């Protein structure tokens, strides 16, 4: 019943930067871990990044290391993702899934998911 | 789950306190009744006056 | 562990005396000690089981007492066949049935 | 029981419970709670 609203999607040229916002209101956000994952238009799901309940332990996907950064605002119960140095392969769908646990690297997986937002990287 | 063995073993040890030391109990039930009695206390008979 | 000590080793008395022997333990054993009489020529025999419980068939002259860490045996009559070696044994500590040193008794 | 984060063993968390009805059958009916050791009181008569 929890709500996960995502925005920031659109069409941008390769090499530009943008922001994605994911806001949650149906649960307590101060003690849950959150993750960004990627579903390709013609392939399966892939994990991208995630943050814990507090901004101490942080992880990124190997294919996106050094390019993407995440931020978390517990005051307004939301998180942001900065899209930098975009290339032709980043035109997929992105979800904002909620981890069952509190840390970043735990055997507990994502509990509740949100509707994906479509981004396009082309001229 | 939700299924327990009803038998539990007493782990008697000499290091336990008095409240946990084993105690042997023998209970005598007396069928004291007007029926023909066969268990009798030590007593001497007497001539039939 | 546990260590048992015999304060006396050899004691001299007469046929009409009273003798006492003490056995000390390293720590408390909760009155769980036994007293054994060992004739040099035959099999040893038990005198006292438990702290102060007298075994059946032996004369009431022997008397055991004491609890905790120290224990004592006393003979009041000293009949002329009471020449033997007396041992104190504990049965409470983790070392199973460890015996103390002997206690020679002679009459003079 | 269903808390996301517990405290450390040295700083064990103490919670006082009163002025409510306590359903001990809920804790008795969850499979993952493998270890249920109780001393000084029978688990069956906890409800009454």
């Amino acid at each position: 019943e929890v709500q996960l609203v995502e925005s920031g999607g659109g069409l941008v040229q390769p090499g530009r930067s943008l922001r994605l916002s994911c806001a949650a209101s149906g649960f307590t956000f101060d003690d849950y871990a959150m993750h960004w994952v990627r579903q390709a238009p013609g392939k399966g799901l892939e994990w991208v990044s995630g943050i814990s309940w507090n901004s101490d332990s942080i992880d990124y996907a190997d294919s996106v290391k050094g390019r993407f950064t995440i931020s978390r605002d517990n005051a307004k119960n939301s998180l942001y993702l900065q899209m930098n140095s975009l290339r032709a392969e980043d035109t997929a769908l992105y979800y904002c899934a909620k981890d069952r646990g509190y840390e970043i690297l735990t055997p507990a997986s994502f509990d509740y998911w949100g509707q994906g937002t479509l981004v396009t990287v082309s001229s | 789950f939700n299924c327990y063995f009803p038998l539990r073993s007493y782990s008697f040890r000499p290091t336990y306190g008095v409240g946990h030391q084993p105690y042997r109990v023998v209970v005598l039930s007396f069928e004291l009744l007007h029926a023909p009695a066969t268990v009798c206390g030590p007593k001497k008979s007497t001539n039939l006056v | 562990d546990i260590q048992m000590t015999q304060s006396p080793s050899s004691l001299s008395a007469s046929v009409g005396d009273r003798v006492t022997i003490t056995c000390r333990a390293s720590q408390s054993i909760s009155s769980y000690l036994n007293w054994f009489q060992h004739k040099p020529g035959k099999a040893p025999k038990l005198l006292i089981y438990g702290a102060s419980s007298l075994q059946s068939g032996v004369p009431s002259r022997f008397s055991g007492s004491g609890s905790g860490t120290d224990f004592t045996l006393t003979i009041s009559s000293l009949q002329p066949e009471d020449f033997a070696t007396y041992y104190c044994q504990q049965s409470y500590s983790t070392p199973p049935y460890t015996f103390g040193q002997g206690t020679k008794l002679e009459i003079k | 029981f269903n808390a996301t984060r517990f405290a450390s063993v040295y700083a064990w968390n103490r919670k006082r419970i009163s002025n409510c009805v306590a359903d001990y059958s809920v804790l008795y009916n969850l499979a993952p709670f493998f270890t249920f050791k109780c001393y000084g009181v029978s688990p069956t008569k906890l409800n009454d």
